[PDB]
């Protein structure tokens, strides 16, 4: 398309080699320059405090995972191996045994933090809905076993959470 | 990040030999064992600042594969999100390089307008850099409500944003004396290191991949790419601002056009089916079931792509079994081509220049994998 | 077809010249096998002259090429023969991409492409790294993106992904970092392959 | 008896103004780390300040993904800094390896090279989220030196 | 008086590096050249400093020809400096 | 001009407490801001919103003194505020007890919990397996 | 005599809230907020880094040579310090014979502070680049000199207390316009850190930035003036402060708005550029006392 | 007027005509039999009539190439280095190396 | 013939040797250059036990190849590059280290 970057010699003859000869002889362009960070330095700064204000953010938005359930009680995973499979960190690990008598839903359900890029794709492959990503940001632990998932328990303790992942929820079902 | 092995003769540099890869994170064994849509994530986290523009380039590997077309409404979504890459990559090719030299405002001037950018990243998918948006089925999930308002609304403001850098830094005399007169290299021997995005582009031959090779809907949407004159680090850095500036009239006409339909390819051997749609019809969950766990079942075949990255280029060299997993692929990012310049562009230079060479060149060092 | 067809074939004929325009000088040599399939040029080459292949392309009055930017290595140990080197090459005059494969099984060195291309000699330094494969009349071979006291070549398909030498302790001497310990997490193999033939004409008769 | 329990708090207070973090650029984890210093999420000057340096600083950001070449380049930097030292494992890379792990080079942990204080699980971790690993090490600091 | 106003500035200075001390418990030659400019202009300097405490009592005829003769060798002395200095 | 710069910092200082309560907004809270409160939440938290200021920003909020059992005023993270994160803090535009309410299910938990933190009664790895079972018996 | 500790101890204290200016005054050029968690405004954190170096931080040499690097401190804070004794003021602490010699003459032994630190370490890594540094500082005060001179020449003995006197009615940024504009580059040099950049290595951050306000005072004395008034000292001494203040502002302006000039080309613009210029200005100040009555 | 290029645009004729005459007895040393002589000779002879018909007009340049005399005088200058690696090394001439194993399908 | 590799059968012998002399001199330059470590004479020890496990030679390929290889992991310490005591360090500290036993591995039980 050609747009070119070159001058090409922008000083001829007289008037137009002094004023180029003056930018180079004291300042002039630096003084300018200095004008440029002096009306920057008037403006209001866009900074947010965490402890008192918070960030943008979106009703889509994957942090710590937590599981969900029905609004009647009843663990809402089914235990599929599906978002296992499509996991691209391996991070999901699934063993299933029948509960009780009749139903048969989950024994082994392991998380890593250790391991986990996120993506979402484990709340996409769930045909049943039971992992949807929550706006979560605070974790932070002392050793890796803190660190980690254990056999659902502290993702079932995402009902702190789970009260936020039902009004997002409704905002996902049809799209945006 | 860089080791840098130096040899000065008193001051000045005689051999530059960058003792690099020390951020090989070895994508290439580690694929092999991964299906389609689990390599995915991988092509995002392996450059640091482009997201959007990644992925982009396995897609269309996968789809030319596939020889399956993505619906006419996300080929638009994949340009709005390609320029907005290239809006991206060049804040980072500015900004780290000011940074590198000394220049303090610059990076802090722009990044204020870059955190508004993730805005847009963060409502349109889960988290805020990487993104397993572009598939290759084509686009993930559909545009909200609000963001096509916004981008509109980022865009009048940015024209001023940008070309508030050029009252700064273009115009000053300090950067007419620093980065005037840095490897000033055009010719045939220039040609024989293959830069692609910049550099050739950016100084010498009006060669482009944007309007040689369309991707997705290209050609119909104008294009100004600028070229220089002189090799030296000044004129690559103007046409990477210039790019800037004539950016938006892609962007902005993206907003002109847009053509509502399908999101992801309609034939569900591709991409997954609709949430609604999978939980009533049967035929929908099984694919669901079978386009996750199992990969594609890809046609067997060497393909090799190449979509134009803002630093230079993502050849993505797949090649293909009859299985779901692809055996060995190389995404040759231009950090491999940068960095082979050095053993040049060193000569007759001082510590300091070196520092200003690699900045130019954009050498991000997530680059160098394969 | 609308959105299932990505592209009709209309150049394909066109790219097809070229199969027939380098099968014309037909050289034992050189040329072997030429396959051509979705709008692009692939060329298997014969061992024992690799340079007087990347000479040609190089300047040459029909074709333009210059750029012999991308080079790549396939490991497969179905073949006799186990390594593949494969050039990505593309040219700005002519605006076309074609491909230079070798068939060799490359334990044994192979001519280095350093006097033709520049930026050849760090491509080289990887395939030597990664697979192993030695190059002859080669100016610097240094190691990049394997670790200074890595034992074998990283990719091959002989030996596992965690590798022999991987976790590095600290523990108990004071300054010295660990090599031996081999132990890593268990990466679940998985073992879904799907029944049935995916594609028909793709299917080779035993 | 009441002056040791309060002047034992002020030594603490002085790391709970400020914190002097390297800079690290080993990650994508490293670009979400120069959004800290973007004035929409700062820590700038209320703890964290950019001049980083070898020696001087107090804190120091394990940025992502490390390789078995950077194992024994960033083990030689944790014995240059002072003694009151607090690491911080920003990224699932730094956690445990959050892609890669079962890679070759990819070293799993960052804790079998330098102990970590502080875990941030984000990959690209969210300068929302990011906030918080300052403020826990800021709380983290409670006791030292009874006796 | 000069020496008590001058001993408490290096005292103090003294006891601030003790503080950190004692309390806690648990090639080329291309430089060369331009050091020894700095001293040979340095003295064309030391010649040149008297200026504007001497021109009181002497005459300005006789001073003017003198006091400009020391800074024109002053410049010669750079154009030498222009001659190929070096990469420097 | 210059007189209506000045005495709109004053209106400011006279609105929220006073000569105490413009302290608390000084010393514990980073900056200070006057506008329209909501003040309906779980425990000690205020959660205001409505001020113009910037793009991006819903007032000062303001961290909630002794939430559950840390009893701390001077140092608070954001382990304060039950669900509403995803309200009128950052993403939705209604108000959590003004326009949108929070839908009940008898499974959510009632009193918001804090961060785990390295404090006692944090999280825990916990063995799923029953394994397999070896018994021998006189 | 009690005032010399009115001298230094209000004086280590503006070198300590300078932390606040050089971050808070600079943030606003670069967007972001500096200093509001630790204090009401950030007022807490300049002392609070003194509690951070000085007592906790303990000490890991090189080699430690017996004497050295427990003694290169002494020389960078002794001498930032002794510095403040013979400026002007509205009334000077023991005012010297001659006044601005004594001036360039601790800056000039001032260049030891970086030549023991560079001694300090056993290694060849770092004395290049500690040579390196010294002759960033040791050329420009080559120029330093001659300016100094020009302006002495125009008016006033070396006496610092006679510079007050000459201004009276106007500014002498006026007539000495090109050798003003010389100060505001040239001060740059001695370690601020804006066209050129290189326990006790705390003490020298003390130390480095006492010579910045240094050189900010001392440019208010041979460019600035307004009135002296010696009945009211109440009208000297506020009024004093705000033509300083507003030389720290731009020396903080340089720091975020300018990139480094390279050390090669540093001396490209001094030596081959400045002093041809400085020394045909020299040159007009030696006739202008001559052509026209101007001698004290 | 010059290129972007590093090669300098110099004002010169009959330079391109030198250099490809050159070529053409290279051709005719040693291969004859060969094709490689027989399909690049009627490329150059085609080119050799633009330029003798064309007195340094843009649009003699433009054919073929469209970068100015500058690019089309690096494609003759590589020419004779190429005809001269073809002549030294036999591969265009003879043609009796080994045939690959049979596999080729992935 | 083919392939050509660098020698043929006996030539390939004296390369060994000629490497064999550059690494031998090089032991007591890496301990005041590197770092004492562990001794001079358990240096040039371990040398020896390196080439005992790639005495074999049976064709000139196999034997060319690691002369290049023994060209480059030995190389690491010639031309100054960077290890810290942790690369290119090949006898292990923390090895148990297990023996071939009947009774000593069966007692531990593996495999
Ligand atoms: N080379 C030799 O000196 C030598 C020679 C022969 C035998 N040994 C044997 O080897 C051992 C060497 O150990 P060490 O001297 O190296 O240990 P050490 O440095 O004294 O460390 C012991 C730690 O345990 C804690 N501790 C011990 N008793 C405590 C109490 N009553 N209350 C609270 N905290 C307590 C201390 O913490 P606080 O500091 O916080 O209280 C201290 O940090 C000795 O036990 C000795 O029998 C040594
Ligand atoms: S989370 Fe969903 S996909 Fe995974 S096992 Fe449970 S129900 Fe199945
Ligand atoms: S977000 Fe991705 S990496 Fe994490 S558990 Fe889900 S599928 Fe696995
Ligand atoms: S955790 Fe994610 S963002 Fe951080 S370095 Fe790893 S892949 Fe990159």
């Amino acid at each position: 398309t050609y747009k070119y970057v070159n001058l090409r010699e922008p000083s001829m003859d007289m008037k137009s080699v002094t004023d180029r000869a003056a930018q180079t002889l004291l300042w002039t362009e630096l003084i300018r320059g200095l004008g440029m960070t002096l009306s920057y330095l008037f403006r209001e700064p866009a900074t947010i405090n965490y402890p008192f204000e918070k960030g943008p953010l979106s009703p889509r938005f994957r942090g710590e995972h937590a599981l969900r359930r029905y609004p009647s009680g009843e663990e809402r995973c089914i235990a599929c191996k599906l978002c296992e499979a499509v996991c691209p960190a391996q991070a999901i690990t699934i063993e299933a045994e029948p509960r009780a008598d009749g139903s048969r839903r989950t024994t082994r359900y392991d998380i890593d933090m250790t391991k986990c890029i996120y993506c979402g794709f484990c709340q996409e492959a769930c045909p049943v809905d039971a992992i949807v990503e929550g706006p979560n940001f605070e974790f932070s632990t002392e050793t890796h076993e803190e660190l980690l998932y254990n056999k659902e328990k502290l993702l079932n303790n995402g009902d702190k959470w789970e009260a936020e992942i039902a009004a997002n929820i409704q905002a996902d079902y049809l799209y945006r | 990040v860089l080791r840098l092995v130096m040899e000065l003769s008193g001051e000045m540099v005689r051999k530059c030999d960058p003792h690099i890869g020390l951020l090989h994170r070895g994508t290439e064994k580690l694929i092999e064992y991964k299906t389609y849509l689990q390599a995915l994530p991988y092509f995002d986290r392996l450059d640091y600042v482009s997201m959007m523009c990644n992925e982009q380039a396995y897609s269309l590997a996968v789809e030319k594969l596939l020889n399956i077309r993505p619906p006419p409404r996300a080929q638009w979504i994949r340009v709005l999100f390609g320029e907005i890459t290239r809006l991206l990559n060049h804040i980072m090719a500015v900004t780290t390089h000011a940074l590198d030299i000394g220049a303090m405002t610059p990076f802090f001037w722009m990044f204020e307008e870059r955190e508004k950018m993730f805005e847009f990243y963060e409502r349109v998918s889960g988290a805020r850099m990487h993104a397993a948006y572009v598939r290759p089925g084509g686009v993930h999930q559909d545009l909200p409500l609000g963001l096509m308002d916004d981008i509109y609304e980022f865009s009048k403001n940015f024209s001023l944003r940008i070309d508030e850098l050029e009252e700064m830094l273009t115009n000053n005399r300090i950067w007419r004396n620093r980065t005037v007169d840095i490897g000033i290299v055009t010719a045939e021997d220039a040609l024989n290191y293959g830069f692609s995005g910049v550099m050739l582009r950016g100084s010498g031959i009006q060669w482009d991949l944007r309007k040689t090779q369309p991707y997705d809907v290209y050609d119909q949407v104008e294009f100004d790419v600028p070229i220089g004159s002189r090799g030296d680090c000044y004129d690559r850095y103007l046409c990477r601002v210039e790019e800037m500036r004539q950016s938006i009239r892609i962007i902005s006409q993206c907003l002109n056009k847009m053509p509502p339909g399908e999101i992801k390819v309609d034939d569900a051997k591709v991409s997954p089916p609709k949430r609604a749609e999978m939980k009533t019809s049967m035929e929908s969950l099984i694919h669901h079931f079978k386009l996750y766990t199992e990969g594609y079942q890809v046609p067997p075949g060497a393909t090799y792509t190449a979509i134009e990255a803002p630093k230079g280029e993502f050849g993505v060299y797949l090649v293909s079994d009859g299985s779901s997993r692809p055996y060995r692929c190389k995404i040759k990012a231009p950090g491999f081509a940068h960095l082979a310049g050095l053993d040049k562009m060193s000569k007759g230079h001082m510590l300091a220049d070196v520092v200003a060479i690699i900045g130019t060149q954009d050498i991000v060092f997530g680059e160098v994998d394969r | 077809r609308p959105t299932v067809r990505p592209r009709n074939d209309v150049a394909h004929k066109q790219l097809s010249a070229f199969g027939e325009y380098v099968a014309e000088i037909l050289p034992k040599y050189v040329q072997q096998v030429q396959v051509s399939c979705f709008n692009e040029l692939e060329i298997c080459i014969h061992p024992d002259g690799v340079i007087p292949v990347l000479t040609f392309l190089r300047d040459h009055s029909n074709a333009q090429f210059k750029s012999l930017a991308d080079l790549t290595a396939v490991d497969i140990p179905t073949r006799q023969n186990r390594f593949e080197i494969v050039y990505n090459l593309l040219s700005l005059r002519f605006n076309s991409r074609i491909r230079v494969k070798t068939y060799t099984d490359e334990l044994t060195p192979i001519e280095s492409s350093v006097p033709v291309y520049k930026a050849a000699n760090w491509y080289e330094r990887e395939i030597w790294d990664m697979f192993g494969v030695f190059f002859a009349n080669h100016p610097d071979l240094r190691r990049i993106l394997t670790d200074y006291g890595f034992e074998g070549h990283p990719f091959r398909k002989d030996f596992p992904l965690s590798g022999y030498v991987e976790l590095r302790y600290d523990d108990e001497v004071k300054r010295v970092v660990a090599e031996p310990v081999e132990l890593a997490q268990e990466f679940r193999k998985f073992d879904l392959n799907s029944p049935w033939e995916a594609f028909p004409a793709y299917r080779q008769p035993p | 008896e009441y002056v040791v329990a309060k002047l034992d708090d002020l030594i603490n207070w002085a790391r709970r103004s400020s914190l002097w973090p390297m800079t690290f650029g080993l990650a994508c984890c490293a670009v979400e780390m120069m959004h800290m210093a973007a004035p929409r999420y700062d820590m700038d000057r209320f703890g964290v300040v950019f001049r980083a340096s070898p020696r001087q600083s107090d804190v120091m950001i394990v940025a992502g993904t490390l390789t078995n070449k950077m194992a024994p380049a960033l083990r030689k930097v944790y014995d240059q800094m002072p003694e009151p030292r607090y690491v911080v494992s920003m990224g699932s890379c730094a956690n445990g390896g959050g892609y890669y792990h079962y890679s070759y080079s990819v070293v799993r942990g960052c804790d079998r090279i330098v102990p970590v204080d502080i875990y941030v699980p984000g990959c690209p971790p969210t300068a929302e989220a990011l906030l918080y690993g300052i403020l826990q090490l800021q709380k983290k600091i409670k006791r030292e030196k009874r006796l | 008086n000069l020496m008590l106003a001058l001993l408490t500035n290096f005292t103090l200075a003294t006891l601030l590096v003790i503080i950190a001390f004692w309390l806690p418990q648990l090639f080329s030659m291309k430089f060369f050249l331009v050091a020894i400019t700095f001293l040979l202009f340095d003295l064309e300097i030391a010649l040149l400093l008297p200026l504007p405490w001497a021109s009181q009592t002497a005459n300005l005829n006789t001073m003017l020809t003198m006091a400009l003769f020391l800074i024109i060798l002053l410049a010669v002395s750079l154009a030498y400096e222009w001659t190929q200095k070096g990469l420097e | 001009e210059l007189l209506q710069v000045l005495k709109r910092g004053l209106q400011q200082v006279s609105g929220h407490g006073g000569l105490r309560g413009y302290l608390r907004v000084l010393f514990r809270a980073n900056d200070v801001r006057v506008g329209t409160l909501v003040g309906e939440d779980k425990y000690g938290n205020k959660y205001y919103e409505d001020n113009k200021q910037f793009f991006g920003r819903h007032r000062w909020v303001i961290y909630t003194t002794e939430m559950n059992g840390k009893n701390t005023f001077w140092d608070v993270d954001g382990s304060m505020v039950p669900p509403e994160w995803h309200r009128w803090l950052h993403c939705m535009t209604d108000d959590p007890p003004t326009v949108k309410p929070p839908t009940a299910r008898k499974f959510i938990w009632t009193n918001h919990k804090f961060n785990l933190s390295g404090t006692p009664q944090q999280y825990v790895p916990y063995s799923t397996t029953r394994k397999k079972i070896q018994e021998w018996v006189p | 005599m009690i005032n010399i500790l009115m001298l230094i101890i209000p004086i280590l204290l503006a070198v300590a809230f300078l932390t606040l200016v050089e971050r808070k005054v600079l943030g606003y050029m670069q967007l972001r907020k500096g200093p509001n968690v630790v204090g009401p405004y950030g007022l807490l954190q300049p002392i609070a880094d003194a509690i951070k170096l000085f007592i906790k931080e303990p000490l890991r040499p090189a080699t430690s040579s017996a004497s050295m690097f427990i003694l290169a401190p002494i020389m960078a804070l002794g001498l930032a310090l002794t510095m403040w004794i013979p400026l002007p003021m509205p009334y000077p602490l023991i005012n010297m014979n001659l006044g601005v010699l004594f001036m360039l003459a601790m800056s000039s032994l001032a260049v030891y502070s970086i030549l023991w630190s560079g001694w300090a370490s056993n290694s060849k890594y770092a004395l290049i680049g500690a040579l390196r540094a010294v002759a960033q500082t040791i050329s420009y005060e080559v120029t330093l000199a001659i300016i100094l001179l020009s302006v002495l020449l125009m008016s006033g003995s070396f006496t610092l207390s006679t510079l007050i006197t000459t201004q009276e009615q106007m500014w002498l940024i006026l007539p000495a316009w090109p050798l003003a504009m010389m100060w505001f580059i040239s001060t740059l040099a001695e370690t601020n850190r804006a066209p050129f950049d290189l326990g006790p290595f705390a003490l020298f951050f003390m130390a480095e930035y006492a010579n910045i306000i240094m050189m900010n005072i001392f440019t208010a004395i041979l460019f600035l003036g307004t009135s002296h008034n010696p009945h009211m000292p109440e009208l000297y001494t506020i009024n004093f402060t705000i033509k300083s203040l507003l030389l720290t502002m731009s020396f903080l302006w340089i720091r975020a708005s300018y990139p480094r000039f390279r050390y090669d080309q540093l001396m490209h613009l001094l030596w081959k550029n400045f002093l041809p210029l400085t020394l045909a200005l020299c040159m007009w100040h030696v006739s202008l006392p001559i052509l026209t009555s101007g001698i004290p | 007027t010059g290129l972007v290029g590093l090669a300098v645009c110099e004002t010169p004729h009959e330079r391109l005509k030198i250099l490809y005459t050159k070529i053409l007895d290279v051709l005719g040393h040693i291969p004859k039999n060969a094709a490689y002589r027989k399909y690049t000779e009627q490329i150059t002879n085609e080119k050799l009539s633009m330029v003798k018909a064309e007195p340094d007009v843009k649009k003699l340049e433009e054919r073929l190439q469209g970068g100015q005399i500058e690019e089309v005088i690096l494609q003759a200058e590589n020419e004779l280095s190429l005809a001269r690696k073809m002549i030294q090394w036999k591969p265009w001439e003879p043609l009796v190396e080994e045939p690959p194993a049979s596999q080729w399908k992935w | 013939v083919k392939p050509i590799f660098s020698r043929d059968m006996n030539e390939a012998k004296r390369r060994v040797r000629e490497l064999y002399r550059a690494w031998y001199r090089e032991v007591p330059n890496t301990v005041h250059l590197f770092q004492l470590d562990i001794s001079v004479k358990q240096g040039r020890d371990k040398v020896r036990e390196m080439f005992k496990k790639n005495a074999h030679i049976t064709d000139p390929r196999v034997v060319d190849l690691l002369v290049i290889k023994g060209k480059m992991e030995l190389e690491e310490t010639i031309k100054v590059w960077k290890q810290r005591t942790h690369v290119m360090r090949f006898f292990h500290e923390t090895e148990a280290p297990r023996p071939k036993d009947f009774l000593s591995k069966f007692y531990v039980g593996h495999d």
